[PDB]
């Protein structure tokens, strides 16, 4: 549960919420 | 009242500002109302409250 | 010969459609189209919906050039008219189009010089081998 | 100037499909903006080593997980009754009972069961420990760091090779098959004999002592003496238990055939040898090509003799050599096609021997394998038949290979196609015939009337291997044969004893059930190849088309004049292929999974009666062994099931999608969005929004892919779902 | 004509609120089950959705005899009032319940037919002209195209409109009567016991159509029982239709995803097969025009897919 | 744009000028053929590649090609 927590989320959210932002600069521009 | 919301929302005007704020200090809102785990506010950080069940290869 | 000089005529009766002109015609190039209708007889809108053609000269405006060789081909082959057309830019430059050169394109007209024209049979070309290693295509040898 | 950075001519789309295209032309190199060869080889090169540091960091993870959150340790204690852990699961939108409901095993949470055969697998090789687990997984990941290091590394101007270089090979096929081969699966067997063997034999040998440890009481004595004999005196015994000291011999190579008893799996000692044996060969061999010292073959001359007299394969094989080394499809065609090949060879192998200790025992890992490496198989045959066409337009130079065996096939083409034709009529109208005939007969309560056919043939094939059912008394059959004879104290009392073993899946009993689907299957295979080659030999040009090679591999069409020419272009031809091999090996796999349920149910008799007839595979396989996945939930309750039948759904979803963008086309699409693009433009305060990529229907190519892609994940998850929550 | 647009943008977006708004409840219905959470599902033990106005009419009509059409003696129908009337044992009528499962269906429906609606009326208003071809009314009602320009323009033209039409069609159709069915078998039909009822499916319909699951396995999967095993009887027939129907429709699938251009080709070898014999026709072989082959599709998918529908519902019923 | 070629093997029956929907060929004098007339395509940036042109033309084979190329505004069809 300590590890897990943290992971998950960043891993669900995070990681495609920055990468969906930077590579849609990097379309259209 | 114009004068309450311009003074109030004109250090966060920058576009620049917002990707360096809305993306760490939003992280820092799901990093902490992530983190804080038990039965009170979910069903998962609750756990298994009852004894294993028996498989379908006699295991544990 | 000379092209067509670009005044200010009223369009044809049109109650109005959505069909018509958009965004594209404010920040990019929409196209208008010139003739001189005899009476007053209905036509087809190529972008949706009936309109009655007035006397004199009437001009129309489109944002694509389907839409002006539509309805020129309409205004041509029923009625037996002959219509000019060319493009609009949102700076308020005009390119003259059609027809180019006065005469249309399909009977022939002296000082049109062949363009793309390739002088061999098509299975005369090379094998695309023969075309890599450049930014070239296969027919152009 | 935008991306596509690599096209000009994408980079000035003004829609959204600069988009998709530019997702779509990523890893086309030769179609790229001012490309060469070396650029080509050279990120072809490095692109390789991309793709080993994703694998080795993919493998890494597997052993990481199942050394941090499974049951690695409960599981080599008590193989046979306990179901192994792949991951723990941490869900947030999972509720109270569902939490108790993926609380299998040992776990103190929810979690999955592996039925990948990874346990077993690592567990026969000497893995033992969580510690293990975790050393690998490092030194894994390591090599992942090295490769992609290694990547970059030679992308520097110092360190750029040649073009020469990429066309030497002579040199790589010799060191690929001396070390890459040869010395690679020497050092295998090292490592069974130092490590696995005596982890069998239950000595645990690690880093710290191996070296300290003899594997063999006089080790290498007889390596170098010649008595090789001393090293197969005294193998494991018929009641020796896997990992124990009990039954253990001392023997580190045999060739005694047959399974170990208690696991059912082929004996180390066997494997051994065997890596050993090969490695001789590889090692051998692979000084045959010529290169810095004067000794060895030339490839150009050997392909170059090989021409017959009085031309009745023309020129031979002249100019091959070059139009070879110069074309990289033609390299990628044969690599898939042998790849296709062995890895449904390993996939028919592996299931009949199996080579790991209490694999076959477990159910769901087999069927999941065996489906698994047949699926992959198709798809890089169906690829292999995409780079022959691409080869065929690109790559061909017709002066070249003028009159050689390539030429001369492209001359006789529609004698190829209209006999495949023929081939694949014939199987179609007579199986599907006997089949419908037999369902008839079924109906009309008369089974007595079927046209059941006995496979002799393979029936006589199972004689010569020594299967005694059939009663034929051939080869390894009749006492009285020299083949008997010869090799009866060698192998064949464990081989015999494991043919004959009809509860093991080693050469099956075989009725008429088998004799049709396996002309199903031909079917299948005939078909499959019909598609792919006419893509291929029609690639260039046709009576219809005759300058399609100045358009290249994917095309829209050619217009609907003279007829019409939708899916005209190589392209499609593959595209069409796809859907026979998903079919074809959907009925592979269905034959495989049936034939064992029914033999692991303990009834084989359901398979060999039902199977004849086609509404038998629907009541009796698909209806029947569904019973327990579609009940995952109920409105009363709910079982373990959940994952499986939520899947199926989910595959039968995206399934259905992809007959949207399959059947329905363009035109509609863009007329809708046409309308679409005209009422955001006049909506009021969306108005103060506008899109900088124009919006535009995706392409008639676009369509095509991406309907064969959800019809392809449709297909695979679904039957997966089915598959494993059946079996298991 | 002038405001088309505005006209099938509108249906466009009311189309994919129905769509979301219908199915995504079944979607979400089988998350929640499945993921252990029935007191969250659409139903009528935990979510409720009543339909209250079908509810009222039926209110109405029940009471009018009384109030509203005095001169009638009973209703004109026993699934709005009561006096359950049973013939030989059996249950001719009795009032039927709505529920949410009700609620689901109709929601499903409305939005198939808006769908189908959208198609069709497209079609026909745009037959015409479109932005993408403005003299589309040249090329005729009935034609494939006009070529991989403009980006690519596959079926353009009304015919294409009405292709596409007949699937949501049969899509609506399809839903409608496995809704009767169902309905039929679960909540009406069956035997009448000592003052009492035995449904033909025990009234598992409310429970069980919330979800995807439930007609997969309560509806396709149970029912498809009796023409599995209509083997060796007089109902046989109905197996070997069953079966047939099924290959029919997938038979269409090999013309509506494929193209003549492939098949020009095979033709073209085959062709030399015959030359090369002397057994070459004089009506040189061609394949199937693009509008043909469309045409062949749809038919044999429709036949199929309602030929396999009525060997089920007759094998099911009658047995 | 889209890339359309005239080939030698033009009879100038002028029909793939007539079909076109965008103006993008015309006929010039030649010296080859019996029509004393050849097609050309000066104006192919205006071309849609719809292939009305192709199937216009009775020579065998035939004697335009459109080959679609890299894709402009114009070219994909759009009043947007
Ligand atoms: C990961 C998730 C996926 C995320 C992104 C991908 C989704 C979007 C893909 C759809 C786009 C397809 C497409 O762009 O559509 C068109 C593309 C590109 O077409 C090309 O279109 C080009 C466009 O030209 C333009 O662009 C050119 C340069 O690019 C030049 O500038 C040229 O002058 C200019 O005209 C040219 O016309 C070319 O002739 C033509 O080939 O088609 C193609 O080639 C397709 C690209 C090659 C694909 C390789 C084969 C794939 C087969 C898969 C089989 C199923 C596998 C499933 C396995 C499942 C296992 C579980
Ligand atoms: C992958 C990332 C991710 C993450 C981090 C979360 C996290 C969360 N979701 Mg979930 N959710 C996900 C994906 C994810 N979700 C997806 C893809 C969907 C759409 C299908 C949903 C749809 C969804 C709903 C509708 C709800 C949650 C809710 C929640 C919360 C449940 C636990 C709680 O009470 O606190 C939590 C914050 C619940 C909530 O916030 O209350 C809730 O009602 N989620
Ligand atoms: C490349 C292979 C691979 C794969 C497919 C996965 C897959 C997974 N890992 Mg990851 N993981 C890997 C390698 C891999 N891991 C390696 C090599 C390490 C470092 C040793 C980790 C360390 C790690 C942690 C610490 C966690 C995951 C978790 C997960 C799960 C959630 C996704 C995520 O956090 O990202 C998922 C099953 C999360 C989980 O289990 O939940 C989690 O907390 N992984
Ligand atoms: C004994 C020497 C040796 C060894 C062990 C290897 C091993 C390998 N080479 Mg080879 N290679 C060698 C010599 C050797 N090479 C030589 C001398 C040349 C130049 C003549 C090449 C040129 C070469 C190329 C061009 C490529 C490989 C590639 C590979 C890898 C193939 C993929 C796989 O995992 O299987 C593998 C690791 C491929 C790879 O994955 O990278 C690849 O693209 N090798
Ligand atoms: C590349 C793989 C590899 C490596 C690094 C080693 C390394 C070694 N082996 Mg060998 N060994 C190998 C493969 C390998 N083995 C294989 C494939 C076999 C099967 C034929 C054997 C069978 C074997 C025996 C039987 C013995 C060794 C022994 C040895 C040691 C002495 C060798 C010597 O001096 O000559 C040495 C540490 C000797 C030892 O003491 O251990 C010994 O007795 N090995
Ligand atoms: C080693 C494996 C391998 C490699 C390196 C390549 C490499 C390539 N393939 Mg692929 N291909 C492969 C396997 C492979 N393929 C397999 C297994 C299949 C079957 C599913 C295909 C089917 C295939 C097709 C049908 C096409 C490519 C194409 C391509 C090129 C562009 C892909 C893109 O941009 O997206 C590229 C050179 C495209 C191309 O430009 O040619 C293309 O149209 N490939
Ligand atoms: C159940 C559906 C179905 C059926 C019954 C058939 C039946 C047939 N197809 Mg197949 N085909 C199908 C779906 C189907 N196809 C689909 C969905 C596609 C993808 C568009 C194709 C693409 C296809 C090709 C490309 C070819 C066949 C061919 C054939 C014939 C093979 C010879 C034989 O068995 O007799 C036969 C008439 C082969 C043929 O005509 O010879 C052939 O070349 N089919
Ligand atoms: C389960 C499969 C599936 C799915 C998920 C969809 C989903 C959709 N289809 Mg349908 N469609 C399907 C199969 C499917 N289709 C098939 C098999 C065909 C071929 C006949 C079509 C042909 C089709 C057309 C012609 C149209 C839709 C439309 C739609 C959309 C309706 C609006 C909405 O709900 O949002 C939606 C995206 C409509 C739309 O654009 O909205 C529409 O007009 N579909
Ligand atoms: C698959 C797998 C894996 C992995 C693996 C790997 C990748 C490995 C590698 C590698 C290895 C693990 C290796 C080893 C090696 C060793 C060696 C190599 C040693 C040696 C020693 C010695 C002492 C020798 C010497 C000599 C002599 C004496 C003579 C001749 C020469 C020489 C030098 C050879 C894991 C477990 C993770 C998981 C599961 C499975
Ligand atoms: C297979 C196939 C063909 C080829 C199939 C053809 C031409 C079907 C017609 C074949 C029948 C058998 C011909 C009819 C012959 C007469 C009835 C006479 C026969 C003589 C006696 C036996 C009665 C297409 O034309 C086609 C077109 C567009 C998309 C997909 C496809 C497609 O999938
Ligand atoms: S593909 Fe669409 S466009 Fe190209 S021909 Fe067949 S139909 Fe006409
Ligand atoms: S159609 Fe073919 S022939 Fe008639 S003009 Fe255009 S090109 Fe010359
Ligand atoms: S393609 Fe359509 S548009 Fe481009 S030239 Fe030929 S006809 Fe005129």
């Amino acid at each position: 549960s300590w590890a897990p927590s943290v992971f998950v989320p960043l891993t669900g959210l995070v990681l495609p919420a920055i990468a969906m932002a930077t590579l849609f600069v990097y379309i259209e521009k | 009242q114009a004068k309450f919301f311009t003074q109030a929302t004109d250090i966060i005007s920058r576009r620049e500002s917002l990707r360096a704020l809305v993306a760490l200090s939003g992280i820092a809102a799901i990093v902490t109302y992530g983190l804080k785990a038990k039965d009170a506010d979910l069903p998962i950080t609750k756990g298994p409250q009852t004894t294993g069940e028996n498989g379908k290869g006699g295991s544990v | 010969t000379v092209p067509t000089l670009n005044p200010d005529t009223p369009s044809p009766i049109f109650g109005g459609s959505t069909g018509g002109l958009l965004r594209k015609a404010q920040t990019e190039e929409f196209y208008v189209i010139t003739w001189e209708a005899k009476k007053e007889q209905i036509f087809e809108m190529p972008t949706g919906g009936a309109a009655i053609m007035r006397q004199g000269p009437n001009l129309l405006k489109f944002g694509k050039k389907e839409q002006c060789l539509a309805l020129t081909t309409q205004l041509r082959n029923k009625f037996k008219l002959t219509p000019c057309f060319y493009r609009v830019f949102p700076d308020g430059k005009v390119q003259y189009l059609h027809p180019a050169d006065g005469v249309y394109p399909e009977k022939v007209n002296a000082g049109r010089v062949g363009a793309n024209q390739n002088m061999r049979r098509i299975g005369q070309n090379v094998n695309p081998i023969k075309v890599k290693f450049s930014g070239r295509m296969m027919s152009p040898a | 100037k935008l991306f596509p950075k690599f096209s000009q001519g994408l980079a000035q789309d003004p829609t959204t499909r600069r988009i998709w295209y530019g997702l779509a032309m990523a890893h086309d190199f030769e179609s790229h903006d001012g490309m060469t060869e070396e650029n080509l080889y050279q990120k072809i090169f490095a692109s390789h080593f991309g793709q080993l540091s994703i694998i080795f960091l993919w493998t890494s993870g597997n052993l990481f997980h199942v050394a941090w959150q499974g049951n690695f340790e409960q599981w080599v204690t008590d193989p046979v009754h306990i179901r192994p852990i792949a991951h723990a699961i941490w869900d947030p939108h999972f509720g109270q009972p569902a939490v108790e409901a993926f609380t299998r095993g040992g776990a103190s949470g929810p979690v999955n069961i592996s039925t990948s055969g990874v346990y077993q697998w690592w567990y026969t090789i000497g893995m033992r420990t969580n510690q293990d687990l975790y050393v690998g997984s490092v030194f894994l990941a390591l090599v992942s760091a090295i490769f992609l290091f290694a990547g970059w590394l030679h992308l520097q101007p110092n360190f750029q090779p040649s073009l020469s270089w990429f066309k030497d090979a002579e040199s790589r096929l010799n060191h690929h098959l001396s070390g890459l081969f040869g010395v690679s699966s020497l050092a295998w067997t090292g490592h069974l004999v130092h490590v696995a063997i005596p982890e069998s034999r239950g000595q645990h040998v690690g880093w710290d002592n191996f070296l300290s440890v003899l594997p063999h009481p006089q080790g290498l004595t007889p390596f170098f003496t010649g008595n090789w004999a001393a090293y197969a005196q005294s193998p494991d015994t018929a009641s020796h238990v896997f990992g124990t000291a009990q039954g253990s011999g001392q023997a580190i190579l045999t060739f005694l055939g047959g399974f170990h008893p208690q696991t059912q799996s082929l004996w180390l000692t066997d494997m051994a040898h065997h890596h050993l044996a090969i490695a001789v060969i590889f090692i051998v061999a692979g000084h045959m090509y010529r290169t810095n010292f004067g000794i060895g073959h030339r490839m150009q001359a050997i392909l170059e003799a090989h021409t017959p007299p009085s031309g009745s394969l023309g020129a031979g094989h002249k100019g091959l050599f070059d139009t070879v080394n110069n074309s990289l499809h033609f390299q990628l065609g044969l690599a898939l096609a042998s790849v296709g090949t062995i890895t449904s060879l390993v996939a028919q192998h592996m299931y009949s021997l199996p080579p790991y200790a209490f694999q076959a025992i477990d159910f769901t890992t087999q069927a999941a394998l065996y489906t698994h490496h047949q699926y992959i198989a198709g798809f890089i045959m169906c690829g292999a038949f995409a780079h022959g066409a691409i080869f065929f337009i690109r790559d061909y130079d017709p002066e070249q290979n003028k009159g050689n065996v390539l030429a001369r096939m492209l001359d006789h083409k529609e004698a190829l196609i209209s006999h495949l034709s023929w081939v694949s009529l014939f199987l179609g109208f007579h199986t599907l015939g006997l089949y419908v005939h037999n369902d008839v007969m079924q109906a009309f309560g008369t089974p007595e009337k079927q046209i059941l056919i006995e496979p002799v043939f393979a029936q006589w094939i199972q004689a010569a291997h020594g299967k005694a059912l059939y009663g034929f008394d051939f080869l390894l059959s009749s006492k009285t044969s020299a083949a008997f004879a010869n090799g009866q104290s060698l192998w064949l009392p464990g081989w015999l004893d494991a043919i004959n073993n009809n509860q093991n899946s080693l050469f099956l009993t075989i009725g008429p059930g088998d004799f049709l689907v396996h002309h199903a299957i031909a079917l299948g295979l005939h078909t499959t190849t019909l598609i792919l080659v006419k893509g291929a030999l029609d690639a260039r040009g046709s009576k219809l088309m005759p300058d399609k090679k100045d358009f290249g591999y994917s095309f829209p069409c050619d217009g609907p004049g003279r007829g019409g020419t939708c899916d005209i272009s190589a392209y499609d031809a593959f595209y069409l292929a796809v859907f026979w091999m998903l079919n074809t090996i959907g009925w592979v796999t269905f034959y495989w999974h049936w034939k064992h349920l029914t033999l692991w149910q303990g009834n084989v008799a359901q398979f060999d009666e039902s199977s004849t007839y086609l509404m038998g595979w629907l009541r009796d396989y698909l209806w029947l062994n569904s019973s327990q996945l579609i009940n995952g939930y109920n409105p009363f309750g709910m079982n373990s099931l959940s994952v499986w039948a939520w899947t199926f759904l989910f595959g039968h979803l995206i399934y259905a999608t992809g007959f949207m963008f399959l059947i329905s086309w363009r035109g509609y699409w863009q007329e809708l969005i046409e309308t679409l693009v005209w009422a955001h433009e006049k909506t009021p305060l969306a108005n103060l929004v506008y899109w900088k990529d124009k919006p535009v229907a995706l392409s008639i190519v676009q369509a095509r892919l991406v309907g064969l892609a959800h019809f392809s994940v449709g297909y695979i998850f679904t039957y997966a779902a089915f598959l494993i929550a059946s079996t298991s | 004509i002038r405001h088309r647009d505005a006209i099938i943008s509108h249906l466009n977006w009311v189309c994919i609120f129905l769509g979301f708004h219908s199915f995504g409840l079944y979607i979400h219905n089988d998350t929640m089950s499945a993921l252990g959470r029935p007191q969250d599902m659409f139903s009528d033990t935990a979510i409720q959705l009543q339909p209250v106005f079908a509810q009222w009419i039926q209110n109405t009509h029940f009471l009018a005899p009384q109030l509203t059409a005095p001169n009638a003696l009973a209703a004109t129908s026993l699934t709005w009032g009561g006096d359950l009337v049973a013939v030989g044992g059996k249950v001719a009528m009795m009032p039927i319940s709505l529920g949410t499962s009700d609620f689901m269906v109709h929601h499903i429906h409305a939005f198939t037919i808006h769908v189908t609606v959208l198609i069709l009326l497209k079609g026909v208003l745009f037959a015409r002209s479109s932005r993408l071809i403005p003299d589309k009314a040249n090329l005729g009602f009935r034609f494939p195209c006009d070529g991989p320009g403009r980006g690519g323009t596959c079926q353009v033209s009304a015919w294409d409109h009405v292709f596409l039409g007949l699937f949501w069609m049969y899509n609506s159709l399809s839903i409608v009567i496995f809704h009767f069915s169902w309905k039929m078998q679960s909540d009406v039909w069956g035997t009448v016991t000592a003052s009492g009822v035995s449904h033909i499916t025990g009234g598992n319909f409310a429970q069980s159509a919330n979800t995807i699951n439930g007609w997969l396995r309560d509806f396709l999967w149970a029912q498809s029982s009796q023409v599995i095993q209509s083997y060796g009887s007089a109902l046989s027939a109905y197996g070997l239709i069953f079966l047939g129907a099924h290959f029919v429709w997938a038979f269409s699938l090999m013309f509506l995803f494929s193209g003549r251009g492939y098949w020009q080709e095979l033709i073209e070898s085959i062709v030399w097969a015959h030359n090369k014999l002397k057994v070459a026709p004089a009506i040189q072989p061609r394949a199937l025009s693009i509008t043909q082959g469309r045409a062949v599709g749809v038919a044999h998918y429709l036949l199929g897919g309602i030929a396999t529908t009525w060997s089920f519902f007759l094998a099911r019923i009658i047995s | 744009a889209h890339i359309v070629k005239i080939y030698d093997t033009c009879i100038g029956c002028t029909q793939c000028v007539r079909a076109c929907p965008l103006d993008v060929l015309e006929m010039v004098p030649w010296d080859g053929c019996k029509a004393s007339q050849m097609a050309s395509a000066p104006r192919t940036e205006d071309c849609v590649g719809c292939k009305r042109c192709e199937t216009a033309c009775p020579t065998d084979f035939l004697s335009v090609r459109v080959y679609l190329g890299s894709e402009s505004t114009r070219s994909m069809g759009l009043s947007y």
